Formats: C-alpha cells, structure tokens, sequence
C-alpha cells in the first residue's frame, strides 16, 4: 500500500517505494499526519533511497509536509538522498533550511535520538 | 450574550483554550490577549487549539499576532495542532504535540523542572 | 448553539475552567466533566470559578458533584469563589483561593515539587 | 514491489502489509535471505501486524523462513501476531518454539538488544 | 527638549514622556546617537509605556533606532510595549528579529545585565 | 510633561529637566508623592543635572521633597547639583542633615544599594 | 583533460580543482556525487586555490555547495582568491589554507589532531 | 596623486585604518586588503574608521565587501561608525564602539585573554 | 593540460596521481621536486590507485622514491594494482589505501588523531 | 589636502602607521602626535615606520623626537627600520623588527601579557 508500518521507540520510521504521482503522495500526506497523533510521535525518518527520479512538482508536496510535519511536533530528517533526484532539489526554489537531511538509516536514528531524550 | 473565547490565569505561564470558533469576526481573542499580558506578566504562555476545525483563510490573526505578542509575551506557543487543520499553508513559532509534554518545555524556559 | 462548555488538560493533576453560565441546564458540566475523569486517567482535577457569577440555588448539582468525583477517582478541590456567590449559605470540601497556589497543593496530594 | 527498506543498526525490520499470496511470498522468501546476505545482521523483525488473513499454504512458508534465515545466522522475530491468524496456526502441525515471538516492534528491539549490544 | 537621557554605567536608560511628530522624534533620534558617542554605551533601554496610539511616519523610526543603534556598537532593549500600540504594528514589514522586548522598565536591566556583566 | 515616568528596581529614579518656574513645581511635588503611595519604594533619586538656574521661592520646594519623602517613608538623595546653583541654595539657610548627595547618576544608586539592601 | 579528482581520508573526502578555462563542464559535479555516498564521507572540501578565475556561470559551482548540505555535511571552500571572491552576483563554511581548514574540519565531528 | 591610505599587521589579528577619504573612486581599499587577506593569514579584520565624515553613495566598499572576508578568510567587522553616518542607513555584520574594546573581543575569536 | 596537482596539508605532503602514464610526462618528478621544497619537507604519499599500467619504465616512478628520500623524509607508494605488480625485475615503504597510510604518516612523525 | 596621520589604541599604547616618505617640510608628524598623549593618556607607542623608503635629512627630527615622548609620558620605540634605511649613519633608543613581536615586547614593559 505504499505506507509501511513505523512505529520504534517513540520515532517513526517510514519508508517509501518506487511512487506513482503526486495524487499517491496526496494518500502519503494524510497517512502520515494521522499516525503522528493517535501515535504520539517526536521526530519522522523518511527513507527516499528507493526512489531514483522525482517529479519538481512532487517535491514541493514532499518538501511541504516537511512544514506540516515540523507544525505537529516532529523535527523530521530526510536520509538517504540519491544524486540525480537532488540535481532536481537545485534549480527549485531551494529554502532547505532547518531539514536535516542525513546519509542512511544507521546514521539517521543516531542524529534524531542526538535530539531527543537519550 | 456569548461574551467568552476563554482566557485562565494560573501561575507565570498563562495559557488558553480555544473552542471551534472558527470564524473572521471573533477578533476578540486579540485584545482579550493583550490586556491580561500587562495585568499579570508572563513569561511563556500557551495557546492549546486542540479542538477546532477549520481555519478558513486567516491566519493572519492567529499565527500573524505570535510575533506581535512576542513583543510582551515573551515566545508564545502552539499546543496540539490537529491533522487536518494544518493543510492550510499559505506560506517561525515553537510548537508542541500536547499541554502534558507541552507546559513541561514551557518550564523549561522558566527556570522551573518537574522534582519528585 | 451555547453547548461546548470547558475542558482543559494539563500535566496529570488537569484541571477544568467553568466560565460563566448561571442557567439550571448546567447538567452538561455535571456530566462532561465526569467523562473526561476516566477516557483519560487524571487523579485530582480542579473547577477554576474565579470568575462566574452567581449560582441561583442550587449547590446540588455544584457540591453534590464535588463527591462524585471523590468517588470516582480523587478529590476535587474548589479554586476559588467570589465573597457575594458565597455570601449566602444556608446549607467539607477542600478550597484554595487562586490558580497559582491551588496547583501547588494540587502537586504535594500527588507528590510532585516544582522547583529550581 | 511491497518488500520494504529494511537496514538499522546491524539489524533488520522487514514489515508486511495485505500482500497476501504465495505468488508473492515465492518472492518474498527470496527477498529477505539476499537482503540478510548482504547486510551482516543477527537479529532479523518480520513485524506483520497488519494483514488478517493467512492461507495454510502460507503458514508453512511464513513457517520456513524462520527456519531458513534461523541457518543463515539471524535469529528472526516474529513481532505483532493478530488473533485471527493465531487461531488458525494450530491447525497446522506447529512446532513454533525457537522463534521469540514478541508483543510489538517497540517490545521486539529491546528484546533484540539483549542479543547484540550484550 | 522635551525628551531627557540619564546614565547608569554602562548603560542608558532612555525614557519617553509623550509624542507628538517626527520633528519631536528625529530631534529625539539626533539626541540619542549623540549621546551615544559622547559617552560609552552599552546597552540602550527605551521606555515607551506612556504613548496611546501610533502611525508608520513614527513608528518607521523606533521601529528602525535599534538598526541605527545596533550598527552604533550597543545592543538595545524596547521594554513596556502597549497593547494597543502593538496591534498597530501589524503593517509593517516584520524584521523585529533581535529586538529584545521586555515587559517593564525593571525587567529591561534583567534582559540587559544578562547580556553584559554580573 | 516636565514630570518624568520613573521606575527603577525596587528603588526609583526621577528626573527633572530645564525648568524655572515653582507653576510646576508645585504639582510635581504631588507628581513625585502620588507615585510613591502606589509604588513602595525605599527611595528616590532626584536628579537636578540639567538646571542652572533656581530661585529662592522654589529652593523651598526641593528644600521640602527631602524632608517630605522622608516622612512618606523613602530616602531622598539629591544627584549632581551644578556649582551655579549650589552657590545661591546656601542663601536658602538650609539645615540639611539627611540629604546623602552623591556626585552623579551612576555613584548615585551605589549609596542606595548600600542603604537599602545590604 | 581525462579524469578530474579525488582524495578521501574516509571521515572527508576532499579533492582539488585545477583551472578550467570552461563552463560547459558539469563533471565536477556528477563524478562528485556519484562518489559522494559511495564512501560515507561526512564533511568535504573543494581546494580550488590555484584556480582564477570563474565568473560565466559559478552558480553551479556555489550550488553543488549546497547539494552535500543535503546529502551529508558541510562542503567548504578551501581558499578563494582575492580577486575570484571579487566577483559576487549572489549559508555556508569556508577557510583560508588546506590544513587550517582541516582542523576546523576534524571540529566537526570533534576528533582533534593529538600531540 | 597620493592614493596611498594604509595597512599594519599587529598579531594574528590584523587590522587596517582607514582615515578620512570620502571619495567614490576608491576602487583600491577592497582589493589593497584582500590581496593582504592571503598574503599574511589575516584571522579578523577590523577597519576603524572612527574619523571619516561622511559618506552617501557607497556601502558597496562598506557592506558588499564585508561578505568577502566572510568568505575569504573570517569575520570582519566595523569599529565605531560616527553619528551622521548612521544618522539614517535606509540601504547583519558586527560592530564595536571604540578600537580598544574591538580587540578585546577579536581576541575572544582567535581564543586568547591578555590577563596579568 | 599541465595539472599535476598537489593539494598538500603541509604538515606531510601527500599528492594524487590520475590516469596519464606516459613516459614524455616528467613533470609528476620535476614539478614535484621544486613544489616539495617550495614549503617545508616531510612524509610524502603518491596514491597510484587509478592508473592502468605502467608502461615499461617506473624508473621515472622509482628513482623519485629515491629522489625524495635525499631532499625530505620518506616518500610511500599509496595503493598499487594487482597486475600492475606482475613481474618487477627492478626497497621502499608503501602501504593499501589512503585512510591508513595517511595514518601511519603520522606515525613516523608521532602525531595522531583519536577522539 | 592629504596631511593625515592616524593612531588609535590597542588598550594602553598607540599605533602609528606611516606611510611613503616625508621630507623635510612635512614635520606634522610630531606635533600631531605629542597632542595625542595629552589628548588619551598613553604610555608606550609605536613608530611603525616599515614600509618607508628613504629619509636623507631628517634624523635630527625623528630620532630627536624620541626623546620628547620620553619627557612627555614614556618609552617611544621605533618598529622594523629598513635595511636601506639605515645605511645613513652620521651618529640609546629601544628598536624591534616588526610588529608582531615589538607589540609582544612593549606588553612587558606596561605589564601585561598573552596567555592561552
């Protein structure tokens, strides 16, 4: 279904497949903005290594739950970024600031738990 | 007359409550704001929207005075933002998930920690 | 319409506010106040009528609900009454006079200290 | 195609979700023993908290897995059991011992930091 | 004129009786940084807590003496903002970022002192 | 206004600009009492810097706020009276016991911090 | 003109930038992020001091600094000239000489040089 | 004529006075200090120009430059801009009052006290 | 083009060799010598580990591990091929990769980097 | 139109920068620094006289002011004098070799010095 399961240690842990469209990343918004409340959650970990191509429009809904993500309480990072998808981060209309990105999901739950508890 | 938002007053941190009172013309949950924050002071202070569906189009009086209410205030907080009313972006402020883990960071700022 | 009244939840001591509503259809807050005692866990709540003025003639349904809630889960305590609500009793129950020392005593019934 | 991203910490959280078939489950046991020799883990979570409905020809399959990547060196937990599909294991000839089957995924990493990490 | 300045060491404490125009305020303002420069300044606490109402011919100016007395070389603090001057406010274009905002004439030295000294 | 808006740290400060006449002085005595009734403060600081000129009907004004002030229940100190008026104030045949005159503003609450607040 | 560059001390990598005289090369930057991940560098430099000038489109130049803010950490530009930086038509980390900005490198991940 | 302004070099901080010189055609004091920048290794600049009285066309040599030590090397800063200067700026970096105080805390940048 | 760069730490030197092995290039000796003088001399790495293959004189590559030794501290040979190393019918300290010679750079003049 | 000097204070003594040659007729070089020492009190100064190619006339001026300073407050030094320079020696006074240990020096003699 697209929206795997994530719950671990008060983080989340979402992953993403190969997407479809922005209207399958319309299902992605709200299956991640219910899950953070009745699971009351700290901080979202969003693993983009399996996609390879995005859509600059896709991006800016991405890019945008990261706002709407931030509003509920969850410093969220965004790991495992390959190189040809943010050769379509650059000539977007780039404000990529407080985002922490990451390298992988070893490295991605050692920076979150840095800002939370342990 | 329903002449009521809601406002209490308990120790330093003074937060609020808010109903589903989603409409332009209760602009009175501004100066009802501003005079209790020179009646007593306030360091902090919370918000605690938990209930409201939806904002229609205007932020601008509710995310818009945070920063002019940081001007005496002092850094007020959202508390519990619901799901869907943050799919209203227009286009910042502290915020939190709930008043429980909410009020405790709002301490923080106080000089006050939760001792048993 | 008028059929939203109050609720709040703080750190697990909560409290519920009571704005002003003197009418005998006030069953709502005999009954929504009970419900919230048990969907969440709270030990000791309060009433926060700092500011409601005046009770017609009934403390049945405002005292006699300050032991349900004995029975229920633990001890309710009045915050405070203005000197004509009470200036007349023809008729105890544990009574603070502020918000911001009724929660001090509200965390040494539930061992908590808030210092530093 | 609905095997997700999986690698934290040597160790590994392979999840399921209504995928429910043994045309896919074929792919799937594949799936998991590539994965598991690529990244060295010990401690493999199959978390299969969301589907409801298991076929006896997959029990034996579900069932083989645990032993299969048991041989490879990794002790899988099986976290999130429904109901549903605890009363229709018995009518297979189970022998489920050896699996540690825990609660749920935040009871499944603390019970899998007792093996690593001690 | 109108308009006094009085020093605490390594400080001043400015005060605002009533306003009325800019030719008041500019003669205010060329009074400031002049006695910002003939004496050692530090930190600057303006006390606006006797004004009624405002307009963007005046408040352009205080809103812009802490950009003039920032570059200056001393830090400065607008204690005891009004309710009703502060909605008044709501125009301008938001750069009111280190401001410093205090809420009375005692708990500007509070915010200041923690900046500067014991 | 002539008369300034004066608070100060459990103390007070007031300050007082060019004046000549004892029109104002009068209601300033009642502008400095009215405060000290709502403010409890242990003492006052009246600064007298910017004068240069007082005549003999209103030295007794400032020969009677100290006296005054005293019996409201505050310590008067008088800071940084110039040489010219210091000169004719004597022709004022003062009995001043209980004046406390510091040299300026900064060395002036230095005394009050020393009387009040040890 | 083959092959461009790497060094990798495997905490960074970092490698130099001799003097192109084009702007049609993108190389720099692909064969860059290619190997970006392939080896978990988590701070990196550019070491472009023996290099003036660049001024038809560094833009690229001054965004491939910005792409490894967001895939690993803090790119800097090791050493600009004097009158390279004098060109400026338009944040982030930046140094004077290749080992000063290699302690404030190591400052990042906080193991120092010992002894 | 005698377009010669100045440069010293007192420590690891190194600074560069600037006297009076209000004139456009200084196209030389932005480039006489960054070829200073990288010749001896200059941590902190300061400028100090305490007299120059005054200045309406350029805070492109003042301001736009300010970004390139920021950029070359590290952290330049004015010291004690006068009155009229800044008596309007309708055109951030760092500031000091006076010269003897901008060294106390430029050594504050490079971790050095001089105490004894 | 010329760029047969250095990029050095200045503490050792170490340099980076890319693919152009022809015997008409003498210039990663002649302008190594001059630029390894040109600062202060010590340990000093080559980091052969993209070139394939040495032709037929490493003559040029092996008098400069000798070439060094007589004008600053010992030269090492960074990361060779396998059949690179085939038959050698022609002694000096080398290592595997960059991330641990670099190391034990250091070790010979006993500096270290630990957290 | 270009008679200019500069000097300012690194927190007790004063830097004094000058620049290509002054000949004889330019003697403000003194006298606009003697109203210096009485203008701020200082104690220790700087010639800093390095980059200054030649004096053929004038050391009957520039050496006979180094006792003025001397009777005026204390201890003037000159500051890296050229190999050039000082080839003229027709005919004592504390010298250094540049700015980054003659400052370092006259620390000492006002008692103060660089740690850490």
């Amino acid at each position: 279904m697209g929206i795997p399961i994530l719950k671990l240690g008060e983080c989340l842990l979402i992953s993403i497949q190969s997407e479809l469209d922005d209207h399958t990343a319309v299902e992605f918004q709200e299956d991640l903005l219910a899950k953070i409340h009745e699971t009351s959650a700290r901080g979202v970990v969003i693993d983009i290594t399996s996609i390879d191509f995005i859509d600059s429009f896709i991006a800016k809904i991405l890019g945008d739950v990261v706002s709407m993500s931030k509003l509920m309480g969850a410093k969220v990072v965004v790991t495992g970024i390959q190189p040809a998808v943010a050769i379509t981060l650059i000539e977007l209309g780039i404000t990529f600031s407080g985002v922490l990105s990451a390298m992988d999901l070893e490295s991605g739950l050692e920076k979150l738990k840095q800002e939370l508890g342990e | 007359k329903s002449a009521l938002q809601e406002l209490s007053a308990p120790l330093l941190p003074i937060f609020e409550k808010i109903s589903v009172m989603p409409l332009i013309g209760t602009i009175d949950t501004e100066r009802a704001k501003l005079i209790i924050e020179n009646l007593l002071i306030g360091v902090v202070k919370n918000r605690s929207e938990v209930v409201l569906i939806d904002i229609t189009g205007v932020p601008v009086v509710d995310t818009m005075v945070a920063h002019h209410i940081i001007q005496a205030s002092e850094a007020v907080r959202l508390v519990g933002c619901q799901a869907m009313l943050v799919g209203i972006r227009p286009e910042q402020i502290i915020t939190t998930n709930t008043m429980k883990k909410g009020m405790e960071r709002a301490l923080a700022l106080t000089n006050r920690e939760i001792v048993e």
